[PDB]
C-alpha cells in the first residue's frame, strides 16, 4: 500500500540526510563506501560522500543536486543543508498532516528564512579587526586542543597569529586575502618544540651556499635559474658568461635551483650569489611572488628591473642547521616555520596541527563578518523565530514555528555525535539564549555555543569558533529552496 | 571430571602412583591429586563393595543375554 | 542449567524497576479481576504465578526474607539475578559449578565480617517520637511516594511508638483501619479496633461488657403465623438477652423489628462485620464464635472495656479500646479518595512498622541509597587478588552482584546507570562509605548519606545478603529435569 | 541499523579472526582447504586460508588487506594481529550493547595503546648487535619451528651477512634498511653449501660476443634508455654505459670505439640494484648534459661462465648496500622460506640498530603488558576504565591459545600465570608452547624483536578503532 507521494518524497529526504546525519562535525564517524566492484572508501565530512553516495529516487536528487550547488559556492554545510532541508520536510510534511495547505507553509517558510537571514546580519561580529589577539589566540588552540602541547600553548599561538598577519596582502579591491601555501615548514634536528623561532622569511635546510653575504647587504636581487652550473666540454658551457651578463644587468644573490657551480666561491664574493641544491618549486614560486622575479629558463637573449629585491640577508645556525634567510622581499610571501625537533615524523601531529590551525585563522581573517560556531546561531535563530512567527496571526504562523524548531537540529546532531546526550545540551543552548534577549543587560551571551571536548555550553566568541557569515546564509537560503521544491510536488 | 578436573590426567597420575607404591591411593576432590585414601579418612562399607560387584555383574550379564524384543 | 538461570534473569527483571522511591508501579489485575495499581515488589509476587521452579526457589528465599526481616525482598530478587547473571558469565568462560559455589560460599562470608564495619547505630532508644520520626523515614520513602513520607512516618512511628514496653513487640498491634473519603491528611492515630456501624442506640460509657460473636449473618392464619414469627423472635432476642448482654454482632443488615427489639433492653445493634473481621475480634476479646441465636451462654461471650461511637474522621466508627493489657492494640486511621491507592499506604506503613520492629531488634543502621553496597563490593573486589586460587573469579563476580543494586536504583530514577557507578565508585575510595546516590538531580551527582538521613536496618541486608546467596548457589545446583 | 551494522562489522571479524585462531604457536593445528572440484589441502600457515578463503563482508576483507599489508612490511605474526583484532572487536560488544558511543572506546583504547607501547619499551631486555652467539640464540628462537631446523646454520650466516650488505646513509647512521635491494641470486642444482654472498651488485646477464674490452679496474656505469649519442658519450669518456637495447656486431665495433659496454634485456628488477648499488645516472638531452651527466661506480669488473652460462660480474661497487648474495640448492622449497627468515633476521639487526631490545616469548609479554594495565587503570578514573581494563584482560589470548593448541587446560595454567605476575615484580614468565607449562622464557631462550611486538600492537589497535569507527556501509546493499 502508498499513498500522498508527498510523504514519499520527504521519507526519501529523511533516509537521505540519516545516511550522513552521524558523520556532522569534526568529530563524527567514518562511511564505509562499497562500489558495484567491491572497493571502499572511509570519509569523514560528509560533502565526499554525497559525491560518492549511488542516489535513485528522484526526490533525493533534488537535495543531492543543491548540495552539490552548495559546495560550488563556498564549499561548506552540505551536511548540515541537507539536515536542515530533511527536518523542514518533515516539519512540513506534518504541518500539510494536519489541514494546512503547503503553499501557506512555502509563504511561511520564505518570511522565517528573510527574518533569519535579517536577524543575523545584526548579530554577527566584526571584531576581527587589529585589536582581535586572544580571540585567534584561543581560536588556534580550540583547533589545536586535545594535545600534549597544551602545556605551552600561548607560545605557538602568538607565533603562528604573527606569521599569518605579517604576511598579509593587499589585493585590487582592498581586501586582505591570504595564500596557505605561502608558509612551510621546516624540520629541524635536537631540542624540542619549545625553542622554535619564527623565520621573517623562507629558509632552507641543505648544505651551505656561502658566506659571502654580509650581516645585511644593501641589495638583494633575486636571479633564480632552472639550470645547473656545471663545467661541460651565449657561452657553450654555461658557467661564466651568463653569470657576468647577469651580474652586468645587477644580479646580486642568482638563485640556482641545480648544481653549485665550481669556481662558484671567487664570485660569490664579489656578488653574492646563491648556490644551493634541490630548491622546492612550491616555495620557488613563492620566493618568485614575494620578491616579484620570475624563473629564467635560459639567459641567451627584461632582468634589471624586473628582477626581485631583498632587504637583508642573514647567514646563522638555527637548532644546529644552517637556513638562508632570504627575508624581507617586496611582496610578504616569503616565511617558513622551523620545527625544532628530531624529524617531522615524530611531529606529525605538531605540523598538522599547525596546519589546522593557519587554515581557521585564515578562514576567519577572510570574509570579516564571522558567526560563533558550534550551534550558537541555530539556538538563537530557534528562539528569534518563535518570537516573529507569535506575532504575526495569519495561517503562516505554525510554519514558522515549525521552521523555528526544526533549525535546532544543527547544534543537536552535534551534540549527538559528540557522545553527550542532545536534550540536555539543547536545552541548557536555549536557556542560555532566551535571557539573551528577555535581559537586556545580559546582552553578551549570545556567543553561547557547545563545546564538544567537554560536551557543557560554553562561550565561543572568547573561545573563537567561528564560521563565516556568507556560509550559514547560503545554507539557510539553499535549505530552504530545497525544502520548498519538494513541498511544490504532488 | 565432577570436581572439574582432566578425567584422564587424573586417572593416569592415580595409576602411576599405584604402580609405583603399593598404597591404595585415590583422587583428591580439592585439588586433582593422588590422595592416600587411608590418612585422610575416606573409607567405604566393605559390603557396600561386595554387592556392588554382585549386582553389576548379574544386570550386565541379563542385558548382554537378550535378543529379539518382543511386544506382548 | 542455563533455562534455570534464564527464567531467575528474567524474574529479576521483572520486578527490578520497582527498586528504589522512583519504582514504576504496575497493573495488577488478580484471578477476580481487579484493575489494581501497585509498585510494591512483593504484591506483584505474590499476584504472578511463577511457574519455572528456580523463579519459585528466588520467590520462596523472598518470602523468608519477608517473613523474618519485614523488607527488603525486591534487593533480594535483583541481588540474586545479578549473581546468576555472572554465574553464567563465569560458567561459559569454563569454571565448574562447584568452583563459583565455593567462590560465592566464601564472598558471602568474608562480607557477613566485612559489614558490621559500616554501622552509624541508633540515638538513644526507641522513644524521642521525633527521632525515631527520622529512622523511620527511609523505609516509607522508598516503598511508596518520596512526596507523603512526612506524614506517613510520623503517623506510623507515632502509633508505634506507644508501647516500647519491656522490649517485645508484635506488628498485629498496629492494625490498620480503612476510611473511604478525603485526603491522607485527616489521618492520625487512634487506638483499639475501629470499624462502623448502622444503629444509633448506643451508650457510651460502658464497662467490661459482655460482647456477643455471631459466625453466621441473618386471613386470620396470616396474622397467626405473623405473631408466631413475632414471638419467636422475641424468644431469640430474650435468649441473647439473657446472661446481661449488651452488644450483638450480625454480617448481614438491620431489621426494623429487630433494632426495636435490641433499642427495647438497650441492645447495640452492632452491623456491618466484614469477614475479616470475624476471628480477630475473637482474639483481640478472648471470644468464641456462635452459630445462631439460640446458643449464647455466660462462658460463650467476650468482653470488651469500652464501646462507643466517635465522628472523628467525618465518619461514625465504633471502637474496642483498653483491652486486656490495656494498650496493646493501636488502630491507625487512613483517609484516601479510592482502596487502590489506600492500600498502597496500608502496605508501607507495615513495611514501616517492621523497620522499626528491626530497629528494636538491634539498634545497628547502615547507610543506604547504594552507599553500603558500593563499599562492600569495593572491599570485595579488593580482597579478591589477596586470595589464589580459581575463586577469585566468583569472588569479584559477587563484587559486581553487589554493584548491581545502585545501578538498578540509579536506572529507575532515569540516569545513565555507568556514569553515576563510576562516579560513585570513584568518590567511594576518598569520600568514603557515607556517600550515596541523589535521587532528586537529575545530574548523575553523588550525595552523603548520613546528612541526608536515609539510612536503613543492618540485620536487614545482613540477611538479605545470606537469603540471596543461599538461593543463588541453592539454585546454582541443579543441572536439568525434563518440563 | 544503528549500532547492529557495528554489531555485524564486529561479529564477521571476530569469525573471520577465529577461523586461524588456533593455527599459531610451534603446535598450530593443520586447516583443511577444499576447492569447488574435490581436491583437499592443508596447511599451518594463516596466510593461505585468509587467501583461498572467500569473505562476503568488506570489514573482512579490509581485515584480510590490514595482515596481507601487515605480512610483506615485517614478515611473520600475521595471525598474532588477526587473533589480537578480532577479540578486541569481540570484547567490545559488551560496551557497544551499553549504549556507550564508540568515541570513549576509540579514546580507551588509544590510552591503552600508547600504556601497552610504553610498557613494552620498559621491559625489553637490552640486546647488543653483531655477536654471533646471541645471534644464533635469535636464529633458534625465531627462524627455528620450521623446515629449515636442520639447515638453519647456513642461513645465520647468510643473514649475517645481509644485515651488513643494505646498509642505509638516509636520516641517520645506518639505521635505515630495505630488503628488495639485496640482490638474491637463486640458482638451483649441486649441494647447497656453495651459497655464499658476494659484495656488489650481480647481473644475468652478458653481452652476446665478450671478445672486448668488458672489464676494467673503474666500473663508471652511464644508463641510457644513436651515433649521435655515441660520440656523445664521449663527453667525459667512460668505460661502461649500461642500456636496455640489443647490441650488435657493428654496434660492439662502435662501443669498442668508444670504449664502452652496453647491455640488453635487463629486468628494471636489476637495473635499479645496479645503479643503487654503483650510483649511476642518466641523462640524453644535450642541454642536461653537464658534469653532473657520469657518477663514480663499481672498481672491479669479473666476467664468469658459473653454471656453463652466460654472467656478470660486478664487484667492488660505489654503494654497497646492493650487494650480491648467492642461492644454491637442489630446489626452491626451502630456499623460500630461507629468505623469508633472513629478512626476519633483518628486521631484528634493524630494530637493534633502531632500539637494541627483546622482549620474553610465549605470551610472555602479552601477560606482563595486561598486568601493567590492569594495575594502571585502578589509578586513574572515569567512565572509559572500563575498554581501558577490558583491552588488558583480552590481549591475553596468546598465552591462552598456546595452551589451548598444546594439551593443557586454559583456566588454571592462566590463573595461575597471572598469579606469577601479580605478587612477583621482576619476572615475566611465560607458557612453553612444547609442554604446555609454565616456564621462565628467559631461561628456555624465545624472544621476539621490538619491532614485530609494536607493529602487531600498533596495527591491532588500529584495525580496532577503524572497524568501530565505521558507522555505515551503505552505498548499495
Ligand atoms: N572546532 C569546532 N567546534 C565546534 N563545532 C565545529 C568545529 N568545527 C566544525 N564545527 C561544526 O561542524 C559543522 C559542519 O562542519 P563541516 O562538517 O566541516 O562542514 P561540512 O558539513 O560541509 O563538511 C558546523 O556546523 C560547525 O558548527
Ligand atoms: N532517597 C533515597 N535515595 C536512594 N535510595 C533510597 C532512598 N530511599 C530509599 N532508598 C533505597 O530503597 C531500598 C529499599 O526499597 P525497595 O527496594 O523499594 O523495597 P524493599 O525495602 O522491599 O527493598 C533501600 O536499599 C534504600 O537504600
Ligand atoms: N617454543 C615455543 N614456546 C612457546 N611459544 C612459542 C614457541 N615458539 C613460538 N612461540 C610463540 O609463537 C608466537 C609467534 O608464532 P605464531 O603465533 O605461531 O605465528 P606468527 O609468528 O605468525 O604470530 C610468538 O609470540 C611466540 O611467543
Amino acid at each position: 500500500t502508498g499513498e500522498t507521494i508527498r510523504s514519499q518524497n520527504v521519507m526519501a529526504a529523511a533516509s537521505i540526510a540519516n545516511i550522513v546525519k552521524s558523520s556532522l562535525g569534526p568529530v563524527g564517524l567514518d562511511k564505509m563506501l562499497v562500489d558495484d566492484i567491491g572497493d571502499v572508501t572511509i570519509t569523514n565530512d560528509g560533502a565526499t560522500i554525497l559525491k560518492l553516495l549511488e542516489v535513485e529516487h528522484p526526490a533525493a536528487k533534488v537535495l543531492c543536486e543543491l548540495a552539490d550547488l552548495q559546495d560550488k559556492e563556498v564549499g561548506d554545510g552540505t551536511t548540515s543543508v541537507v539536515i536542515i532541508a530533511a527536518e523542514l520536510l518533515k516539519n512540513a510534511d506534518e504541518l500539510v498532516k494536519q489541514k494546512i495547505h503547503p503553499t501557506s507553509v512555502i509563504s511561511g517558510y520564505r518570511l522565517a528564512c528573510k527574518e533569519a537571514v535579517r536577524y543575523i546580519n545584526e548579530n554577527l561580529i566584526v571584531n576581527t579587526d587589529e585589536l582581535g589577539r586572544d580571540c585567534l589566540i584561543n581560536a588556534a588552540k580550540t583547533s589545536m586542543s586535545s594535545k600534549i602541547i597544551g602545556i605551552n600553548g600561548d607560545f605557538f599561538a602568538n607565533m603562528v597569529v604573527d606569521a599569518v598577519l605579517a604576511i598579509k596582502y593587499t589585493d585590487i579591491r582592498g581586501q586582505p586575502r591570504y595564500p596557505v601555501n605561502s608558509v612551510n615548514i621546516l624540520k629541524a634536528h635536537g631540542r624540542s618544540q619549545m625553542e622554535s623561532m619564527l623565520i621573517s622569511g623562507y629558509a632552507l635546510n641543505c648544505v651551505v651556499g656561502s658566506q659571502g653575504m654580509p650581516k645585511r647587504i644593501v641589495n638583494a636581487k633575486i636571479a633564480c635559474l632552472d639550470f645547473s652550473l656545471q663545467k661541460t666540454k651565449r657561452e657553450s658551457d654555461i658557467t661564466k658568461e651568463r653569470i657576468q651578463k647577469i651580474l652586468a644587468t645587477g644580479a646580486n644573490v642568482i638563485l640556482t635551483t641545480g648544481g653549485i657551480d665550481d669556481m662558484c666561491l671567487k664570485y660569490f664574493v664579489e656578488a653574492g650569489a646563491m648556490a644551493v641544491r634541490r630548491v622546492l618549486k612550491r616555495d620557488l614560486k613563492r620566493i618568485a611572488k614575494a620578491s616579484g622575479a620570475t624563473i629564467l629558463s635560459t639567459l641567451a637573449n627584461f632582468e634589471a628591473a624586473m628582477l626581485g629585491q631583498a632587504e637583508e640577508v642573514v647567514q646563522e645556525r638555527i637548532c644546529d642547521d644552517e637556513l638562508i634567510l632570504i627575508k624581507n622581499t617586496k611582496a610578504r610571501t616569503s616565511a617558513s616555520i622551523i620545527l625544532r625537533g628530531a624529524n617531522d615524523f615524530m611531529c606529525d601531529e605538531m605540523e598538522r596541527s599547525l596546519h589546522d590551525a593557519l587554515c581557521v585563522v585564515k578562514r576567519v581573517l577572510e570574509s570579516k563578518s564571522v558567526v560563533p560556531g558550534g550551534g550558537a546561531v541555530e539556538a538563537a535563530l530557534s528562539i528569534y523565530l518563535e518570537n516573529y512567527a507569535t506575532s504575526m496571526g495569519s495561517r503562516e504562523q505554525l510554519a514558522i514555528a515549525e521552521f523555528a524548531r526544526s533549525l535546532l537540529v544543527i547544534p543537536n546532531t552535534l551534540a549527538v555525535n559528540a557522545a553527550q546526550d542532545s536534550t540536555d545540551l539543547v536545552a541548557k543552548l536555549r536557556a542560555f539564549h532566551n535571557e539573551a534577549q528577555v535581559n537586556p543587560e545580559r546582552k553578551n551571551l549570545k556567543w553561547i555555543g557547545l563545546d564538544l571536548s567537554n560536551g557543557k555550553p560554553r562561550d565561543n566568541k572568547q573561545a573563537g569558533v567561528f564560521e563565516p557569515t556568507i556560509v550559514k546564509v547560503k545554507s539557510l537560503k539553499f535549505a530552504t529552496e530545497a525544502a520548498i521544491t519538494i513541498l511544490r510536488i504532488d | 571430571q565432577n570436581s572439574g578436573f582432566d578425567l584422564q590426567e587424573t586417572l593416569v597420575k592415580i595409576q602411576a602412583e599405584h604402580s609405583e607404591s603399593g598404597q591404595l591411593v585415590g583422587v583428591d576432590l580439592n585439588t586433582g591429586e593422588p590422595m592416600v585414601a587411608a590418612e585422610v579418612g575416606v573409607w567405604d562399607n566393605y559390603c557396600v563393595k561386595k554387592q556392588l560387584l554382585h549386582s553389576c555383574t548379574v544386570i550386565a550379564t541379563n542385558i548382554l543375554l537378550v535378543d529379539e524384543i518382543m511386544r506382548a | 542449567v542455563y533455562r534455570n538461570i534464564q527464567a531467575c534473569k528474567e524474574l529479576a527483571q521483572t520486578t527490578r524497576t520497582a527498586y528504589g522511591p522512583n519504582g514504576m508501579n504496575k497493573m495488577v489485575i488478580n484471578h477476580l479481576e481487579k484493575l489494581f495499581v501497585t509498585n510494591d515488589a512483593a504484591t506483584i509476587l505474590r499476584e504472578l504465578e511463577v511457574q519455572h521452579p528456580a523463579a519459585k526457589m528466588i520467590v520462596m528465599a523472598s518470602h523468608m526474607q519477608e517473613q523474618e526481616v519485614g523488607d527488603g525482598t525486591n534487593f533480594v530478587l535483583v541481588f540474586a539475578g545479578a549473581l546468576l547473571e555472572l554465574a553464567e558469565e563465569l560458567l561459559r568462560i569454563g569454571l565448574s559449578v562447584s568452583e563459583v559455589i565455593e567462590g560465592y560460599e566464601i564472598a558471602c562470608r568474608k562480607a557477613h565480617e566485612i559489614l558490621p564495619n559500616l554501622v552509624c547505630c541508633s540515638a538513644k532508644n526507641l522513644r524521642d517520637i521525633d527521632e525515631v520520626s527520622s529512622l523511620l523515614r527511609t523505609s516509607i520513602m522508598s516503598k511508596q511516594y518520596g512526596n507523603e513520607v512526612f506524614l506517613a512516618k510520623l503517623i506510623a512511628q507515632a502509633c508505634v511508638s506507644i508501647f516500647p514496653d519491656s522490649g517485645h513487640f508484635n506488628v498485629d498491634n498496629i492494625r490498620v483501619c480503612k476510611i473511604l473519603g478525603s485526603g491522607i491528611s485527616s489521618s492520625s492515630v487512634l487506638h483499639g479496633m475501629v470499624f462502623k456501624k448502622e444503629t444509633e442506640g448506643d451508650v457510651t460509657s460502658v464497662k467490661d461488657a459482655k460482647i456477643a460473636v455471631y459466625s453466621c449473618p441473618f386471613a386470620e392464619e396470616l396474622m397467626n403465623f405473623s405473631k408466631g414469627e413475632e414471638n419467636l423472635m422475641d424468644a431469640q432476642v430474650k435468649a441473647i438477652a439473657d446472661t446481661g448482654a449488651n452488644v450483638v454482632v450480625t454480617g448481614g443488615k438491620v431489621a426494623d423489628m429487630a433494632l426495636h427489639y435490641a433499642n427495647k433492653y438497650n441492645i447495640m445493634l452492632v452491623r456491618l462485620n466484614s469477614k475479616w473481621d470475624l476471628r480477630r475480634l475473637c482474639k483481640t476479646v478472648g471470644a468464641t464464635a456462635l452459630p445462631r441465636l439460640t446458643p449464647p451462654v455466660l462462658e460463650e461471650m467476650g468482653h470488651c472495656d469500652s464501646v462507643y461511637l466517635s465522628e472523628v474522621g467525618d465518619t461514625q466508627v465504633v471502637v474496642f479500646k483498653h483491652e486486656k493489657e490495656d494498650g496493646a492494640i493501636s488502630t491507625i486511621v487512613l483517609r484516601g479518595s479510592t482502596d487502590n491507592l489506600m492500600d498502597d499506604i496500608e502496605r508501607a506503613v507495615d513495611d514501616g512498622v517492621n523497620t522499626f520492629k528491626v530497629l528494636t531488634r538491634d539498634k545497628r543502621l547502615v547507610p543506604g541509597g547504594g552507599a553500603t553496597e558500593i563499599e562492600l563490593a569495593k572491599q570485595i573486589t579488593s580482597y579478591g587478588e589477596t586470595c589464589p586460587g580459581l575463586e577469585q573469579y566468583a569472588i569479584k563476580k559477587f563484587a559486581e552482584a553487589f554493584e548491581a543494586i545502585p545501578r538498578a536504583l540509579a536506572e529507575n530514577s532515569g540516569v545513565k546507570a555507568n556514569e553515576v557507578i563510576s562516579k560513585l565508585y570513584a568518590v567511594h575510595q576518598e569520600g568514603n562509605k557515607n556517600v550515596g546516590l541523589d535521587i532528586e538531580a537529575e545530574v548523575p551527582a553523588v550525595k552523603d548519606m548520613l546528612e541526608a538521613g536515609i539510612l536503613d536496618t543492618y540485620l536487614g541486608k545482613y540477611w538479605a545478603i545470606k537469603l540471596a546467596t543461599n538461593a543463588a548457589v541453592t539454585v546454582l545446583r541443579v543441572d536439568q529435569i525434563i518440563m | 541499523s544503528g549500532r547492529k551494522v557495528q554489531s555485524g562489522n564486529i561479529n564477521a571479524a571476530k569469525t573471520i579472526a577465529d577461523i586461524i585462531r588456533t593455527c599459531l604457536g610451534p603446535k598450530s593445528m593443520m586447516k583443511m582447504l577444499l576447492d569447488p572440484m574435490g581436491g583437499i589441502v592443508m596447511t599451518n600457515d594463516g596466510n593461505a586460508i585468509l587467501r583461498e578463503i572467500q569473505v562476503q563482508h568488506p570489514a573482512a576483507k579490509s581485515m584480510i588487506e590490514i595482515s596481507r599489508t601487515q605480512d610483506e612490511e615485517v614478515g611473520d605474526g600475521t595471525t598474532s594481529v588477526i587473533i589480537l583484532a578480532g577479540e578486541m572487536l569481540s570484547v567490545a560488544e559488551h560496551f557497544l550493547e551499553q549504549q556507550m558511543h564508540p568515541t570513549v572506546v576509540i579514546s580507551a583504547y588509544r590510552k591503552a595503546l600508547d600504556d601497552m607501547i610504553s610498557t613494552l619499551k620498559k621491559i625489553s631486555i637490552p640486546v647488543d648487535i653483531s655477536d654471533s652467539d646471541m645471534m644464533l640464540n635469535i636464529i633458534n628462537s625465531s627462524i627455528t619451528t620450521k623446515a629449515i631446523s636442520r639447515w638453519s646454520s647456513l642461513a645465520c650466516n647468510i643473514a649475517l651477512d645481509a644485515v651488513k650488505m643494505v646498509q642505509f646513509e638516509e636520516n641517520g647512521r645506518k639505521e635505515i634498511d630495505i630488503k628488495k635491494y639485496a640482490r638474491v641470486e637463486k640458482i638451483p642444482g649441486g649441494i647447497i653449501e656453495d651459497s655464499c654472498v658476494l659484495r656488489g651488485v650481480m647481473i644475468n646477464k652478458d653481452v652476446t660476443h665478450p671478445r672486448m674490452r668488458r672489464y676494467i679496474k673503474n666500473p663508471r656505469i652511464v644508463l641510457l634508455d644513436i651515433q649521435q649519442l655515441c660520440e656523445d658519450i664521449i663527453q667525459l669518456k667512460p668505460d661502461v654505459v649500461i642500456t636496455e637495447k640489443g647490441i650488435s656486431d657493428l654496434a660492439q665495433h662502435y662501443l669498442m670505439r668508444a670504449n664502452i659496454t652496453a647491455i640488453r634485456r635487463v629486468r628494471k628488477t636489476d637495473n635499479n640494484r645496479i645503479a643503487r648499488a654503483c650510483g649511476a645516472r642518466i641523462v640524453s638531452r644535450p642541454e642536461e648534459l653537464r658534469e653532473d651527466d657520469v657518477g663514480t661506480g663499481a672498481g672491479l669488473l669479473e666476467i664468469k661462465k658459473i653454471g656453463d652460462e652466460y654472467f656478470t660480474f660486478i664487484t667492488d661497487c660505489k654503494d654497497p648496500k646492493a650487494c650480491t648474495i648467492l642461492l644454491r640448492g637442489a630446489s626452491k622449497e626451502i630456499l623460500s622460506e630461507v629468505e623469508r627468515n633472513l629478512q626476519d633476521a633483518m628486521q631484528v639487526c634493524r630494530n637493534v640498530l633502531l632500539d637494541p631490545q627483546l622482549v620474553p616469548g610465549g605470551g610472555a609479554s602479552e601477560m606482563a603488558v595486561a598486568h601493567a594495565l590492569t594495575e594502571k587503570s585502578k589509578a586513574m578514573t572515569g567512565v572509559e576504565q572500563w575498554p581501558y581494563r577490558a583491552v588488558a584482560q583480552a590481549l591475553e589470548v596468546i598465552p591462552r591459545t598456546l595452551i589451548q593448541n598444546c594439551g593443557a587446560s586454559t583456566i588454571r595454567l592462566l590463573t595461575s600465570l597471572r598469579a606469577k605476575h601479580t605478587q612477583e615484580n621482576c619476572e615475566t614468565w611465560g607458557v612453553n608452547g612444547e609442554t604446555g607449562t609454565l616456564v621462565d622464557m628467559k631461561e628456555l631462550g624465545i624472544w621476539e624483536p621490538l619491532a614485530v611486538k609494536l607493529q602487531t600492537y600498533k596495527t591491532a589497535v588500529e584495525t580496532a578503532v577503524l572497524l568501530l569507527r565505521i558507522d555505515d556501509i551503505v552505498s548499495g546493499h
